[PDB]
């Protein structure tokens, strides 16, 4: 399903390193929360969208 | 040599014998090429002996034996005195890579000090090789190592002089160091006493400075050693002890 | 390299996946592009061949059939086949130059999409530290095959290029060449940090013509002539985009995210609909240190431009050396532009032997324009050896002529950087860089001595030597000299010894310098507690304590010993005695030898004053505080009317009717 | 600038007998005042 979030919002590309799918599992685990706030502090410009 | 060694008991009409006089007129300049195939030559010298020996068959950088082989004598001499001289720097270029400390631990906490280093070695194995350098200056064959004889000199004569001013600051610093240990040595000019702490503190950035950098050369150029930080710890040294005589 | 940049130098760099995705973008376009090249490249000998083959072949047959006509036959056909073999030579060898260069092409575009995809943020000192000692190191490991004599710098554009280049304006350094061809190959077009106009200079003579639309980001319709460039193809010109914080433009130029990047547009296109931009974009930043957040930096790359030490030395430098070296200067500009037409003639001169042949195609000892077209192709290889080897020479004479030079322009360079921060106090000095060149040309180009010319109001002027060494160790001089004379021309005499104590520091802090213990003494304020040991009219009481701490310095510290010894002496000098040829008898001075300032500083100020004047005029001769003699005509007519004619008025004084007698008196 | 914007191309372009002569009493130096680029490019004298 790589191509429906490469056609998915202004993307701040990472494609697939380890560490990536790692925190992306992390925020999957995040994201049923109420107040869902992941907050991905990093530098900008990375992978964050 | 195989080729002329029957030729020995071959004898007849001279016609015919002029081979033998040829071969061995190939060997009597074959030596003189014999040195100048040896590599000790930098092929720029031998370039010009090129350019002496009409030996122009070999201009091109490929040099075959239909192309290579009285002047040629003396210029493989003068490549020999190459060889000699490249050979006069290569230790000393060598060993003083191979630069290396002494700093045997003063008896409070142990801060390992340069002596058994600042003994005649360290500005002895300087001096001695300095004394080479002129000979080689004086030799007419270091005339491209001449200037590497100039910068090398001149970082031995450096840190030769660093050594002895470090010494005779490290020498008056244990003396105030083996006078102001501590205690007692305060209680009438404190004003003395506070800079000990920073100017102990100092000798320790000299026991790094002297401990990461493990080359002699290197040490005196070491970090913070060129910067003439042993003068002012000097004029504290010679300051203090003339006010302790004169409580004494 | 990052980290110890931006706490080293403040300017702040911040790195991405996205950098990294360009630097496989940027290698992607590199080696396809090269291999393209290669191969467009290698058809020429190769089809020539199959008919040589032939040719040959057929001829042969000639010779073995014919076992006093046949002699001429013979005779013909010699040369003829000595000619085929001295075509096919070149011809396979250059052939297999392009292989060769083919099995290379990996590691060393590796290390030139590296390098010029990075190499820009960062001065010529990480610059090296980073590749040459890194990357190079790591590709003599991995030992991916590339050559290793390399300059990617000769990896973006050609001797020939870079030669219109500064003529065109690009400076002479290193730096600059460098940032050139980083712009001729740029991607997210960097961002190009010139606070001294060089880089718009090259930018303008070289890349105008097209329609240079310069313009500021001050209006709406900026984005619709960016359209119009985008219609158009035009150069847009920015001048100091980071005069803002601005939220359309990453779109518009950005050249947004990379995964690999085989997807570049430069220019005009037919799938674009978007129109954001369809132009190569010119910046130009005149701020030396921007800022940008990492999301902000993240989209757009950077360059330095701002003129150093080094880079300043360099282009002045080469004006001096072609100024007194124009000889060897314009030998090698001429060969070096010329040699485009010597290659093409004797490559063309081959192609017509080659048509020769298509015209054979059935014949050979009779297709006879081949002999005709083959001899001259023969020696249209004697005009391209001789052109390599002069121009090595050449390049070494000019080496040694930028060494030679090197002190001279060097200590010339180190004023003018003086006087360039000197202009951070404002009104009493405020010259144009134009306005400096123009005062170095005064110092080096109208130089008495220079030339032979004794008839000048320059007698300081060798006035009688031309010979080169004579005016080597003379315009070293008249250069700051005229520099400092006509700098003094805005100046007050109130503030010349200032300008001269940091012009003597500086010049020993080139030729040594005089050390933060010794020179932050000198700033700092030179008193301690008060010292009871002076008494007491050796040396007033705050000075006791000036004394007391004087008495810790290496260089000062025997002071008390002095006290008690020529307590006479010094009880005689701060009671207020005032000699001054040797105010104080120097015992003391060589029982010191003191840097000449530290002393008095602690001790006796209207002396210290008189001692930095004469201590000036050691070095620099009498006229460093002499004012200004106020001239009317020469230095205000020995110079252009492009630089127009003000003046500073003291209270009551005017110069107009002097400025009107002046007019009639010429 | 209403008067050194033309001069930047008006004197570089100027018939070569034109003396320009200007003169002002300079302001306080940190004072509200003139640019610098006035006075890179011009000639300049004291007096005292």
């Amino acid at each position: 399903k790589l191509r429906e979030y490469n056609e998915s919002n202004a993307v701040m590309d990472l494609v697939l390193f380890q560490q990536a799918m790692e925190h992306v599992t992390r925020i999957a685990r995040i994201i049923d929360l109420p107040r869902g706030n992941a907050m991905l502090v990093g530098v900008g410009g990375s992978g964050k969208q | 040599y195989q080729n002329q060694s029957k030729k020995l008991p071959k004898l007849r009409d001279w016609p015919a014998y002029n081979a033998c006089r040829k071969t061995i007129d190939d060997f009597l300049e074959m030596l003189p090429l014999f040195q100048a195939l040896t590599h000790k030559s930098m092929r720029e010298r031998h370039w010009k002996e090129v350019m002496r020996v009409t030996g122009h068959e070999l201009n091109l950088a490929e040099d075959h034996f239909k192309l290579q082989h009285e002047d040629i004598e003396d210029l493989t001499g003068a490549a020999v005195k190459e060889e000699i001289i490249e050979v006069k720097l290569n230790q000393l270029k060598a060993d003083w890579a191979t630069a290396n400390l002494a700093l045997a631990e003063y008896k409070n906490r142990g801060p390992v000090i340069l002596k058994p280093s600042d003994t005649s070695e360290l500005m002895e194995k300087l001096e001695e090789s300095q004394m080479t350098l002129g000979s080689m200056a004086t030799n007419r064959y270091s005339a491209p190592f001449r200037d590497e004889v100039q910068a090398w000199s001149i970082k031995l004569s450096t840190v030769s002089e660093i050594i002895e001013q470090w010494l005779m600051v490290q020498s008056m610093w244990q003396y105030m160091e083996a006078v102001f240990s501590g205690g007692d040595i305060v209680k009438q000019l404190p004003q003395e006493a506070k800079r000990f702490l920073n100017i102990d503190k100092n000798f320790m950035k000299i026991v790094s400075n002297a401990l990461e950098t493990q080359n002699v050369i290197n040490t005196c150029f070491g970090n913070e050693l060129m910067k003439n930080m042993l003068p002012h710890l000097h004029e504290q040294l010679e300051m203090c002890q003339k006010s302790l005589s004169a409580y004494l | 390299a990052s980290e110890r940049f931006k706490e080293a130098f403040r300017r702040y760099n911040y790195t991405t996946p996205k950098s990294y995705l360009e630097l496989i973008s940027l290698y992607k376009m590199l080696l396809q592009l090269k291999r393209d090249d290669l191969r467009r490249s290698k058809e020429r000998l190769e089809n020539g061949i199959d008919k040589i083959a032939q040719a040959a072949a057929q001829v042969t047959d000639l010779q073995r059939v014919l076992k006093d006509r046949t002699a001429r036959k013979a005779q013909m056909a010699e040369r003829l086949i000595n000619g085929l073999s001295g075509e096919n030579t070149r011809w396979g060898a250059e052939i297999k130059r392009l292989e060769s260069l083919e099995g290379r092409l990996v590691g060393d575009v590796l290390i030139a999409s590296a390098f010029v995809s990075y190499a820009g943020p960062f001065n010529m000192q990480f610059r090296k530290s980073l590749v040459d000692e890194k990357w190079l190191p790591d590709i003599i490991e991995r030992q991916i095959p590339m050559t290793q004599g390399i300059r990617p710098l000769d990896l973006l554009t050609d001797d020939a290029t870079k030669a219109k280049w500064a003529n065109e304006g690009l400076p002479t350094d290193p730096l600059s060449v460098e940032n050139g061809a980083i712009m001729s190959n740029a991607s997210r077009w960097a961002l190009m940090i010139d606070p001294q106009l060089q880089g718009i200079k090259w930018i303008i003579n070289k890349e105008t013509n097209n329609g240079l639309v310069i313009i500021q980001q001050s209006q709406p319709k900026y984005i619709d002539q960016v359209i119009n460039c985008i219609e158009n193809g035009w150069p847009l010109l920015i001048e100091n985009l980071p005069v803002d914080i601005d939220a359309v433009l990453d779109p518009v130029i950005g050249k947004m995210t990379i995964k690999k990047g085989r997807n570049i547009i430069m220019k005009i296109g037919d799938a674009e609909v978007q129109y954001d931009s369809r132009f190569r974009l010119y910046l130009q930043t005149k701020l030396s240190n921007p800022h940008f957040k990492p999301e902000v930096a993240a989209q757009t790359t950077l360059v330095n431009f701002c003129v150093t030490e080094k880079g300043l030395e360099d282009q002045l430098l080469a004006l001096v050396v072609d100024h007194e070296r124009p000889d060897l200067q314009e030998q090698a500009a001429g060969l070096v532009r010329s040699l485009n037409e010597y290659n093409i003639t004797l490559v063309e001169l081959e192609n017509n032997l080659l048509f020769n042949l298509a015209n054979a195609t059935g014949n050979i000892l009779e297709n006879i324009e081949l002999i005709e077209g083959l001899e001259e192709t023969k020696r249209t290889a004697v005009e391209i050896e001789e052109k390599v080897k002069l121009a090595k020479q050449t390049e070494i004479q000019i080496a040694k002529a930028r060494e030679v030079y090197r002190p001279v322009a060097t200590r010339g360079s180190l004023t003018y950087f003086l006087i360039d921060n000197l202009n951070a106090l404002d009104r009493v000095y405020h010259y144009s860089m134009a306005n400096f060149v123009f005062v170095l040309k005064k110092g080096m180009d109208m130089t008495p001595g220079g030339k032979d010319e004794s008839k000048v109001p320059l007698a300081e002027r060798l006035n009688q030597e031309v010979d080169l060494d004579k005016r080597v160790e003379l315009l070293v001089e008249t250069t700051c000299f005229v520099l400092i004379g006509y700098v003094a021309q805005g100046l007050f005499e109130r503030h010349k010894l200032i300008v001269a104590t940091q012009l003597c520091m500086q010049i020993l802090r080139s030729r040594g310098e005089l050390h933060y213990a010794k020179f932050e003494y000198l700033l700092r304020g030179p008193k301690v507690m008060g010292a009871d040991n002076p008494l007491h009219d050796w040396v007033s009481d705050s000075v006791w304590g000036s004394v007391q701490a004087l008495k810790e310095l290496d260089d000062y510290q025997g002071l008390p010993e002095d006290l008690i010894g020529s307590s006479k002496r010094w009880r005689e000098w701060m009671e207020l005695e005032r000699p001054e040829d040797e105010p104080l008898p120097g015992d003391w001075k060589r029982m010191q030898e003191f840097d000449k300032l530290l002393l008095f500083r602690a001790l006796r100020p209207d002396r210290l004053t008189s001692a930095m004047g004469r201590f000036v005029t050691n070095m620099l001769g009498a006229k460093y505080v002499t004012s200004q003699p106020y001239d009317l005509e020469r230095s205000y007519q020995d110079a252009s009317p492009g630089t127009p004619i003000f003046v500073f008025l003291s209270p009551g004084v005017d110069v107009a009717g002097s400025v009107e007698a002046l007019g009639k008196k010429l | 600038n209403q008067l050194d914007k033309k001069v930047d191309k008006l004197v570089e372009g100027a018939h070569p007998d034109f003396r320009l002569f200007l003169s002002a009493e300079p302001p306080p130096s940190l004072e509200r005042g003139l640019p610098i680029s006035l006075l890179q490019n011009s000639i300049k004298l004291t007096n005292e």
